[PDB]
Parts: C-alpha cells; structure tokens; sequence
C-alpha cells in the first residue's frame, strides 16, 4: 500500500515525463506509448 | 530524408535566439537587434524559429519617435498562415503595445481576440486584467471591479510557483474597495474555487485582518479551504488572534470570536492527534517563564529607556523637567507590582514619592538600582533539565504525531523542504540579553541536525504586531533580488530570521550562538578598562546643563566641542577595528567578515531610509561571528500619532558612525557601500517588477491597526495611496541616471559629517 506525495498539477507531469524518459531508455525492446483514464 | 542538416539548423537557430534573448535581459537592446538580424543570412529557417525571432524583436522594441517603427515592423511578416497555438501570445503583446499609448478605443477588441483562442494563457489574462486595472484610475464604475478580480482569479489558475504573489496582492487590495453591497465578496467566492491552497500561505495575516473586520464572514470559505490541507500553518495565528480579542474585550457574543471558534471546530476533526500534540507543546511552555528578579530588571531597563526619551525632549529648556504623567503612572505601577525582606525596601527608600519637580534625580538613582540588581542576580542558575517540571515535552518522539519544525510554512517553495520533529534535547541554556535573560532550547529534526530556538516573553502586544509585518514585507521582497544580474553579482540578501507567534505574550524566535550586538562589544571593551559604560551619556547631560546654567543658549559650536571631547577621551575612533583584528587572526577570514559586513550594512541602510523604518539603535544591530551576516531585531514603521503622514524627520539618512566608516576602510564606505545601494535601487525601480501591489497591501492593514488603536471610508484609501506615492518618490530620487552620477553620494557624504551627528540623541550614540 505504498503511496507517493505529489504537489500541484504541474509537478505531476514532471514526474511522469521523468519516469517516461527513464523507462524508455534502458529497455530497447519495446517502442510504444499507451495510456487511459477512469473518472 | 535529411535529418542531420535540419537538426543543425534548428540547433544553430535556437542558439542565436537564446544569445539574442539573453542580451535583451542584460538591458541592452541595440546589440540584441544586431544579433537577431543575423538570422536573415540563413536561407532555410524553420517556422517556429521565425516566431521566436519576431517574439524577441517585438520585446526589444517594447523595451526601447521610435514607436512608429515598432508598429510597422510587425505588419511586414505574418502574411499567409500560422498555427493555432502560437496565434495567441503575440496578439496580447500587440494589444499591450497599443495600450501603452493613448490609443485605447480600438485596443479592447485586440485583447478579446488574444484571449479567445484557448483561454489558458497566464499572459493573456494578466495584461487584460492589467489593462482593466488602468481603467479604475478614473470613473470608478463600481459594478465593474468584479470583472477585474475575475480576470486575476482566472490568471492564478495556471500560473504556479512563480509570479503569483503579486496577483493575489492585487486581489486583496481591490477587495477593500467595497460599498455596503456585498457583490465583490460574492464574486470572489464563486470564482476562486480551483486554485491550489499552496499560494495562500504567503498572505495568511492579510486574510486574518480582513476576516476580523465588518462584512468579512464570506471570507471564511478560503480560510477553511487552507486549513483543510495545511492545519499547522493556520493554527497558531488563529489561537493568537482569538486570545488577543479575548484579552482586549475583557478590559471593557463577539462575531469575530465566533468566526474564529467556528474555524477551530471544523479543523478539530481533521488530524485531531496533531492538534492535541500542538496543544500539549503550548501548554508545557509555561514553565519557561523567568523569576521576578529579571521581570523587575527588565521593567527598569524599559523605564530607563523611556526616561532618556523624555529627557531628550526637554532639551534647551530650563533644568526643572517636570515629571510627565506617563512616567508617574509607570512609577505607580512599579509600586503596585512590587510593594521576603527586599520586597518592601524600595517603598520607603526612594519610591515613596515619584519626585516633586526633579527628573535628573530619578535617572541618576535608577543607574545604581540597575548596578545593584545586576551584581545581585549574577548567582542565578543557568541550567535546568527537562525531566522535571514537565513530562509531555520530555517524553516526546516522532511516533506520537506528525509535527513539523515551527516556521516551515512562512514561504512556500517548489521543493518540499519539510523537516519533522525527532526529540527535544534535555539541555537548555539561559543567555543574557539587553533587557532580560531568555531561555534557548535545542530541537533536533529527523535529519540529525540540531536547530536551537529562543523563547521570548515580550509584553506590549500592541507594539508587537507591527514588528512582524515589516519582516514579512522584507521576506516578500527577498526573491525579487535574484531575477536581475547586478544584484546577483554582489550576493545581496536581507537575512531575515524566522519568528512564530504562539501566544500574545510568548512567541518563538530563531536564535544562533555567537550572535552579539555592537553595544555588547562596547561593554566588553569598557569592562576591560576601569570606567563604566554610561560615562558619555552622563557627561553629555550634566556638562550641557552647566553651560545652560549661565543663561546662555546652547549653540552648534558648543555641541561640536563636547562631541570632540567625548571622542578624544572615552571612545577612540578605532575601537571596533582593534576588536576585529584580535578576534580574527586569519587574514582570509578578516576579509570575508569585512566584505559581508559591508554588503549587509548597505541593505540595512537602504531599508531604514527608503521605506520609513524605525531609527537604528546600537542595541538593535546584531552581528554574527560564524558567517558575518547582519540582522537588526524588530523593525517598526514610523507613523505619526496625529495623522498617518509617514514622515521620518531625522538629520542623517541612516546610521553611519565614524567608527564604522574607518572600520571597513575609507575606500569601502564609498565604492562597495554605494554600489550596492545603486544596484538595489535599479532592481526595485524596474517597471517589470510589480512593487506597488505588495506595498499597498502591507500599508493597508498597517493603517487599519493604527486606526484601531487610536481613534472605514475613502480617507483611509487616500492616506494609504499617499504613503505609497511618498515611498515611490523617495525610490525614484535615488535611482535615476543623468549627467551626474546619483544622489546617494550626497547623502552618504552628510551621514558621516560631524555637523549632522552633533544634533542627535545621545541615546542614539553618534560617537559609538
């Protein structure tokens, strides 16, 4: 039940963009981007 | 499908734009245009680079007879088609350019087209709101001000972490322009939902003073929203204000008290453990109070300071000096609060009568009472453990409640910067201050660092809320000194402390070791010799009386001679220089300490003279030995009791002692001391920086607090704006550049002159 502290809306994409950049580099087998929303 | 070539062109074009953009930020536009004219020689330039090229060029022309040239340059390009998202920013820029001149009958449609694109530009709403703001100067149009605050609220929805405090200041200033109808408050409440609560932490005191006043119940929604997220930041001020109202009304149901009680009850259900822990910490602070020995000693020091102020007023008159009724009541209070064997000795010795017609017979006696009480209280204990007289404070850990360091919610920052509580150190110290001996406790966070804090017991809460507002004003202006370059090179910062108000009589302040004042340095040097510290003050008063005893009025020449006599005999010109030479044996440390002393002194002098601050007493300036930073305790505004003229009629602009002038060097008083003031003057005089809004909000409740103390119309607004214009008038008089250098050189030359120092209060210590 781990949770992360996040501030305003602008801080959300910066973490997401940083997380997306990190995971995209050292995999090299996949190339794709898929996301959805609920609510 | 060439890709390397276009990437190189894109990178090269971006470098040209960045180099041109940074040249504009340097304050030079002619050289920036030449750099931006280099892109024309490249045959293949991308569309987005062209948009940035013209965006920088139109900004250069906006910052720089020549208005026709800048108007016709934007119509040459932008011929066929642009994309949607960049067809919104430069419509606002040209609309602002049209609003810069008298052409305002056609600029309204320009703003409408700029904002209609996608409704999420901070710039588009800001200039449109600012364009409406210029309209309010005349033809009030009361039912239109709701539109201005509507624009500001929409602009605050997207702007985050920067350039947002000025917008909230405008909202607060325009809220005080309300009539009997409550349509302005209705517009705020319905149009403010959606903004984050992190932006309201910097205007907590401003919201409190509006909630207390009439027709302020509609503001409670914002307070509840802030308290629902951050309970600690809006807990202590609520308790302090609630207790303040209870005490003042007890001397003489209350709607402002009901509002505060209602706010308390809604936050009880949210994190009740934290509120209970905060209550325990406050309730366990009653054991830190001092004994009656220091309370009597502190009161005598305050009475002696008041006697000196009264005695200076009776200058040039007869030697009678009849006792003022204020002093007579103070003596009566001393007898009431003091009248097992030494508690009744003062009644029949010298306090049976406060004095028939003498005043010098009272000051000369209180001198020896201080000496008797100082030597008697030298055996007072300094140590006391936490395991006794209190249990909750000693048995406290991080597993009880989520308690943070007191003072972490003063200024919001993009980073978290949240230090928690780990354990209170069972080790406290008692330090002798200028008036009392306060207790300092050590608090250790979860990171392992130890943060000392000092416990104050200052009375007279009336002259205590005007001491934190000025610190809050300085803290607001601190980030504004980093966006420029001239102020950044000299490493200029105000060095503001952290003060948290818990109770109207007791509050916590940030204290560090090796923080001594200039007057204490004199005490150490004077105690080394065989003379007392109050020799120059006594010699000034009695010798002047003997000169006046011959029936001859005191002139300027006699004041000059006695001032030179004091400088020749008691206090030499190089007392401070010798103290620093022996204290710092290393040459490198001495240079750094002296350089930091000069930098901090310029900011202190600038703040004291420009914004009409309190006079700088020698017991108010504090010097830190660990780093060399300077801070002066408890600034205060200078407002006349008859009316709010906000005038400081003093000979010298600030404190420039001959000891200080020689201490740095005769070169440091001219070059570095004046350059720092000039650099700060330019930063505050830039039209880009919004300074009027911050000053108006601070001076708004300052007059309200003054009016509430000594006995709700347009007069208050006119008085506040008159004070603001005076502030800008003085700021502009020392920031312009012409054939001459500046007016700062004239005022610093008369600050160290002996003519302007001989006509000063001896308590100010012009010689020291």
């Amino acid at each position: 039940s781990n949770w992360f502290i996040i501030g305003s809306k602008t801080d959300a994409e910066r973490v997401v963009n940083q997380y997306q950049e990190l995971v995209q580099n050292e995999a090299k087998c996949p190339v794709k981007m898929s996301h959805s929303s609920s609510g | 499908s060439s890709n390397n070539a276009m990437l190189g062109v894109h990178a090269s074009a971006s470098a040209i734009i960045q180099y041109g953009k940074i040249a504009r930020k340097q304050g030079l536009v002619n050289v920036a245009l030449d750099i931006l004219s280099r892109i024309h020689t490249i045959p293949t330039v991308p569309i987005v680079d062209c948009f940035q090229k013209i965006r920088q060029q139109v900004k250069c022309y906006l910052q720089l007879n020549e208005c026709m040239q800048g108007l016709e340059v934007i119509e040459s390009t932008n011929l066929k088609y642009f994309t949607k998202e960049m067809t919104a920013e430069f419509y606002a820029l040209k609309g602002m350019f049209l609003a810069q001149i008298n052409k305002s009958e056609e600029a309204n449609k320009a703003f409408s087209a700029a904002v209609q694109m996608h409704d999420v530009l901070v710039k588009a709403w800001a200039m449109w709101g600012d364009y409406l703001e210029n309209i309010f100067v005349k033809e009030r149009q009361l039912h239109l001000g709701v539109s201005a605050i509507t624009c500001y609220l929409h602009a605050c929805r997207h702007q985050n972490e920067s350039k947002s405090r000025k917008y909230l200041a405008k909202v607060l200033w325009l809220l005080s322009f309300d009539d009997d109808k409550n349509t302005l408050a209705d517009a705020v409440d319905k149009y403010c939902i959606g903004v984050p609560p992190i932006q309201w932490l910097a205007w907590i005191p401003q919201l409190l003073t509006c909630l207390v006043g009439s027709e302020g119940k509609l503001l409670l929604n914002l307070i509840s929203q802030v308290g629902r997220v951050y309970p600690q930041a809006v807990y202590f001020p609520i308790r302090t204000l609630y207790l303040t109202l209870k005490i003042e009304q007890r001397e003489r149901a209350t709607a402002p008290m009901w509002r505060c009680s209602r706010i308390m009850h809604m936050q009880r259900e949210l994190h009740p453990t934290l509120l209970s822990s905060l209550e325990g910490i406050v309730d366990q602070m009653v054991w830190f109070r001092e004994n009656w020995h220091e309370e009597v000693l502190r009161q005598l020091q305050q009475g002696l300071a008041k006697c000196y102020s009264v005695a200076f007023e009776k200058s040039g008159a007869v030697s009678d000096a009849k006792i003022t009724p204020h002093t007579l009541n103070f003596v009566k209070k001393l007898v009431s609060t003091f009248g097992k064997l030494k508690g009744q000795f003062t009644t029949d010795f010298d306090f049976s009568v406060p004095g028939s017609m003498k005043l010098h017979n009272l000051i000369s006696k209180l001198k020896k009472w201080i000496k008797i009480l100082e030597a008697k209280t030298k055996q007072l204990p300094k140590f006391f453990l936490i395991e006794e007289k209190c249990r909750f404070l000693s048995n406290f850990s991080a597993q009880t409640a989520e308690v943070e360091i007191p003072g972490e919610f003063l200024m919001p920052k993009p980073t978290h910067y949240y230090i928690k509580i780990a354990r209170f150190m069972p080790r406290v110290e008692i330090v002798q201050k200028h008036n009392t001996a306060a207790r300092r406790l050590y608090i250790r966070g979860h990171n392992g660092k130890i943060y000392p804090y000092l416990v104050m017991n200052d009375a007279c809460l009336t002259e205590s809320r005007r001491e934190e507002r000025v610190l809050q004003l300085l803290r607001l202006l601190n980030p504004c000194l980093e966006k420029r370059k001239e102020t950044t090179k000299r490493h200029l910062f105000f060095t503001v402390p952290r003060v948290v108000a818990v109770s109207p009589q007791m509050r916590l302040v940030e204290d560090n070791p090796s923080s001594l004042s200039l007057v204490e340095i004199y005490k150490q040097r004077c105690a080394k010799k065989g003379i007392e510290h109050d020799n120059p003050i006594s010699r000034y008063y009695d010798r002047l009386a003997t000169v006046q005893a011959r029936g001859t009025q005191a002139s300027h020449q006699v004041l000059r001679d006695i001032l030179k006599e004091v400088q020749s005999n008691m206090v030499p010109r190089s007392m401070l220089k010798e103290w620093a030479l022996h204290t710092f044996p290393n040459a490198t440390d001495y240079w750094t300490f002296r350089k930091m002393f000069t930098i901090q002194l310029a900011l202190i002098g600038f703040a004291e003279f420009v914004l009409h601050l309190n006079r700088l007493n020698p017991e108010m300036l504090q010097i830190a030995q660990d780093t060399g930073k300077l801070n002066v305790a408890y600034f205060r505004f200078d407002i006349n009791d008859a009316t709010g003229d906000l005038d400081a009629n003093r000979p010298v602009p600030f404190r420039l002692t001959p000891n200080i002038s020689e201490f740095l060097t005769t070169i440091g008083v001219s070059g570095p001391l004046t350059a720092s003031m000039i650099a700060v003057a330019r930063c505050f005089a830039q039209p880009n920086f919004k300074v009027d809004g911050i000053l108006k909000t601070v001076l708004r409740d300052e007059i309200i607090a003054w009016h509430k103390k000594t006995q709700d119309s347009q007069q208050l607004v006119s008085l506040v704006q008159k004070a603001v214009t005076a502030i800008m008038t003085r700021l502009h008089n020392l920031a312009q550049f012409e054939g001459g250098e500046s007016k700062v050189n004239t005022l610093v030359a008369a600050a160290n002159s002996l003519d302007n120092l001989c006509r000063m209060d001896p308590a100010w210590h012009p010689w020291l």
